[PDB]
């Protein structure tokens, strides 16, 4: 046993499930009219973007 | 030395005093309508 | 009466309106999807009127934004909106958060003199204490300035657009391609902002639709210890002339380096600088001088950003 | 807005084995002969030039070519997508050997120099063998080559005189590539690099004469002041060359030959068919980017 | 308040715990000794 | 089980016609009904 | 000739307004967010206090006026449609379809 003592620090990760309470009417939401951009045009098929 | 050489020198120094006069962004504009959420729609809901 | 003739040439040369499909009501979603499909099907047929409807399309392009997630200890809350961004990717195994180096932050990692840049040291003395928290993440600010691999790690990105600064972690949005607009719906031209201390302007000479902005990262050694330097340039002279103009600016640095390294001169010491290409500015748009708490900062209008590789010069 | 879809028909259906090998490489940058949309199988891949390979004839070809990306492999045909300048796309990391791309990098498009299993897919339903290029990040893309250029030179000295090269010292420093904190052990059994090593060594003897002959002519009062500094970096033995031992018609043809191996060797490493990735997911392998030629 | 310190070998102003844990990999004990890190928290 | 609205709530434009004729006898009848609610129902006020 | 059995998956579709997360929100149908001033919807706060008298001295009625910011959110979606269906369902000859 040498003359000095010693301390040790270790870390540890934990996956933790959570509970989120939210109160009534806390945030107000809005809605804009979404626009239809078109892209990646082909003779076979058409792709849209919203 | 850019305030004077730019044209309309009297309207330039007057329109660049808005940065001192402005306090809220609805300062010079009038009020016309109200956008409620309903018919009274609350005393606490967002009115436009 | 003649203004009514101009009311037709305007209303016949406008772009077609973008379709608005309501996703909240029911019978207004039916009337909006149908006018996509009844109007696209007449932009495909081989008649003359269906070819008339395919020629009115106006393809304006949009920039490509980056989403960066920075520590607040390495990014100051006081940064002008439009500050340029350098990324740093030395190690990959963490992959948790990102380092973004504004030029007033990279001024502290270099350790370059406050007599070369007089004003921006005082502002970098109040936004950062002693440059420690910027340099706590790199254990090689002495071994990347010897071996000459610091410019290989920076990838330029683009100006600031949006920064939601928090206490611990700052979320920063940039604009990589194109004209830098604010992504939010009142779209404002957030142009690139540089301090007048860093930028060195080079200029009968012709002008195009272009004057580029270059970034030079120059290695040197002050107090017999390695310490780089970074300046910004601005000229529309073509890449063959600017490399000849940068070497005139750094004649007094190449001479006073190799005197200090006269006896010992390792092969890793020979690399000197590197020039990137940050983006273009259209001529007819002069930069506006602007002071911020005081720091003389240029602001550019319509700076559309590009990206070039680092090319070594000496 | 605009059409970019290069439908590659096939004269015969693909095999059940040959179909599933192309199903993996569904995001993949491919060189392609012409820009129009109805093409045959003989127009895609590097098999037009590489199906006994040479380096510079492919590297100069990848700048002048039209690059395109897979999107769909049905049995009877293919379908591609043409890649324009400053055009946003979505590339999948699929290239064997795996190199682990990163976001905010600059991917460069290189010729393949590894084996014929990693590079090409051999099709026998039609008689053509499509060849995939080497899409590696740019900083790793040159360290993977400047070390194998070292390996190709020292494996020719030990063929002529075996007592000069240590094999155990050779494959300890060349076959390991360190980039982004990771070590990639490459696979080497090199007739690809027999154009560079005959251009880089034929330039190796013209430079000590070429920098003394160019300094003895350019001496004057109006000398640029930085060349006084680099007047000392040149060694002692280089500054003892007698330029009188070669004739004046011989010293012309040791510059015009020399200046062509200076530029044409510098041009192929400053080629720009590169593309800037701005998003990358390490487990889905799907990456967004924008192409940028030269 | 009975004693000022459990050990002034790590709690010293010139303690070598500062010397070890102020100056790329992970650092577990850094969160207690680094003075300037504590001001962020 | 709980009960909500069927659709998103839509805004209503009010203040179009201001009708500006407003009289004094009607204003006093409205003001008596306005002040009496603070005694009657302080939380429910028109 | 012989039969062939087909089984199709049944997926429950999500509407935001039906899920009970919307008890923590007010959901307002709106038209045009192009027109709001940046970083500002002001709302005035009035906090009343207790009546006077008999050894009770309040810190008399305080009023904030605090301007808070709307926070933008971006949502992208992609719809792929075959060009055969769009073209056959809309023809110049408006005769009916099989």
């Amino acid at each position: 046993h040498p003359g000095f003592a010693m301390t040790v620090v270790r870390t540890d990760e934990v996956l933790a499930e959570h509970i989120l309470y939210c109160s009534r009417a806390s945030t107000s939401m809005f809605v804009g009219l979404p626009s239809v951009v078109r892209r990646e045009v082909r003779s076979d098929a058409v792709t849209f973007e919203i | 030395a850019t305030l004077e050489q730019r044209p309309f020198p009297y309207l330039a120094t007057e329109a660049n005093l808005l940065t001192q006069i402005k306090e809220s962004a609805a300062d010079g504009l009038f009020k016309s309508f109200q956008l409620l959420l309903g018919k009274d729609a609350r005393e606490g809901s967002v009115r436009f | 009466e003649n203004a009514a003739r101009l009311g037709r040439q305007v209303l016949g040369l406008l772009p077609p309106p973008t379709h608005r499909v309501s996703l909240t009501r029911g019978p207004e979603f039916a009337r909006g999807v149908r006018d996509l499909l009844s109007k696209y099907a007449a932009s495909t047929r081989p008649t003359v009127g269906s070819l008339h409807e395919a020629l009115r399309q106006a393809p304006f392009r949009q920039p490509t934004y980056g989403d960066f997630l920075v520590y607040s200890q390495t990014f100051s809350p006081q940064e002008p909106l439009g500050t340029f961004l350098f990324s740093f990717k030395q190690e990959d195994n963490g992959s948790s958060m990102d380092m973004l180096l504004t030029p007033t932050s990279l001024f502290m990692l270099s350790g370059m003199e406050a007599a070369k840049a007089p004003q921006t040291h005082k502002v970098a003395g109040v936004w950062y204490g002693s440059g420690s928290g910027l340099a706590d993440f790199i254990p090689n600010l002495s071994e990347l300035m010897d071996t000459g691999e610091f410019h290989t790690l920076l990838t330029p990105v683009g100006p600031m657009v949006q920064s939601v600064h928090s206490t611990f972690v700052t979320k920063v949005t940039s604009a990589m391609k194109g004209v830098g607009l604010a992504r939010d719906e009142p779209r404002a031209h957030v142009g690139l902002t540089l301090p007048c201390d860093m930028l060195v302007d080079l200029d009968r000479e012709p002008a195009g639709l272009n004057v580029t902005i270059y970034a030079s990262l120059v290695y040197l050694r002050v107090n017999q210890r390695p310490s780089m330097a970074l300046t910004f340039f601005q000229s529309g002279k073509g890449f063959a002339e600017v490399v000849a103009m940068i070497k005139d600016h750094f004649t007094d640095v190449i001479r006073t380096k190799y005197i200090q390294l006269r006896h010992e001169l390792y092969i890793n010491r020979l690399v000197f600088g590197a020039v990137c290409t940050l983006g273009t500015v259209p001529f007819d748009s002069h930069p506006v001088h602007q002071s911020l708490n005081s720091l003389p900062v240029l602001v550019f209008a319509n700076f559309e950003a590009a990206c070039g590789p680092w090319t070594v010069f000496l | 807005a605009l059409d970019k879809s290069i439908v590659v028909n096939l004269t015969s259906r693909l095999f059940a084995d040959e179909l599933a090998a192309l199903q993996s490489k569904i995001g993949s940058v491919l060189p392609l002969g012409d820009c129009h949309r109805l093409q045959n199988i003989q127009a895609l891949g590097l098999g037009c030039v590489c199906s006994s390979p040479d380096y510079i004839q492919i590297m100069q070809y990848l700048s002048k070519c039209t690059l395109a990306v897979l999107e769909e492999v049905r049995p009877d045909s293919l379908r591609l997508t043409r890649m324009d300048p400053s055009d946003n796309l979505q590339i999948k990391n699929v290239y064997a050997p795996f190199f682990q791309w990163d976001s905010n990098t600059q991917l460069a498009v290189l010729p393949p120099l590894f084996s014929r299993k990693d590079s090409t897919i051999v099709l026998e339903s039609n008689g053509f063998d499509i060849v995939f290029p080497m899409v590696v990040p740019q900083q790793l893309g040159h360290a993977i080559l400047q070390q194998l250029l070292v390996y190709h030179i020292y494996s020719k000295i030990s063929a002529g005189a075996p007592g000069d090269v240590n094999m155990a010292e050779l494959d300890l420093y060349t076959t390991n590539v360190s980039f982004m904190g990771r070590t990639y052990r490459l696979d080497v059994d090199l007739r690809v690099l027999d154009d560079l090593s005959m251009y880089l060594c034929i330039l190796s003897a013209l430079v000590p004469r070429g920098c003394l002959r160019l300094l003895t002519a350019l001496v004057r009062h109006d000398r640029h002041p930085l060349t006084e500094v680099f007047e000392g970096v040149v060694p002692d033995e280089v500054t003892r060359i007698d330029l009188d031992q070669l004739s004046v018609p011989d010293d012309i043809t040791r510059m015009r030959v020399m200046f062509s191996y200076l530029q044409s060797l510098s041009s192929i490493f400053n080629l720009g068919p590169r593309l800037h990735v701005y998003a990358y997911s390490a487990e889905t392998l799907a990456a967004s980017c924008w192409y940028s030629p030269r | 308040e009975c004693r000022s310190t459990n050990n002034p070998w790590a709690s010293q102003r010139g303690s070598l715990g500062d010397v070890l844990y102020n100056i790329g990999m992970y650092s577990p004990c850094r969160q207690f000794f680094h003075k300037e890190d504590i001001m962020r928290y | 089980a709980m009960s909500g609205p069927a659709a998103y709530a839509s805004y209503v434009v009010r203040g179009a016609n201001l009708v500006t004729a407003v009289s004094y006898g009607r204003a006093m009848r409205n003001f008596e009904q306005f002040m009496a609610r603070i005694v009657d129902h302080p939380n429910a006020l028109p | 000739e012989a039969l062939l059995g087909v089984y199709t998956n049944v997926v429950e579709f999500v509407k935001f307004l039906e899920t009970a997360l919307a008890a923590a929100c007010v959901n307002t149908e709106f038209k045009d967010l192009r027109r709001m001033i940046d970083g500002k919807i002001q709302f005035k706060i009035s906090m009343p206090t207790i009546a006077h008298g008999d050894g009770r001295r309040p810190n008399k009625q305080r009023q904030y006026i605090v301007m808070k910011a709307c926070n933008k959110h971006h949502i992208g979606a992609e719809i792929e449609l075959a060009a055969a269906d769009i073209e056959l369902l809309f023809a110049e000859k408006e005769t009916p379809l099989d």
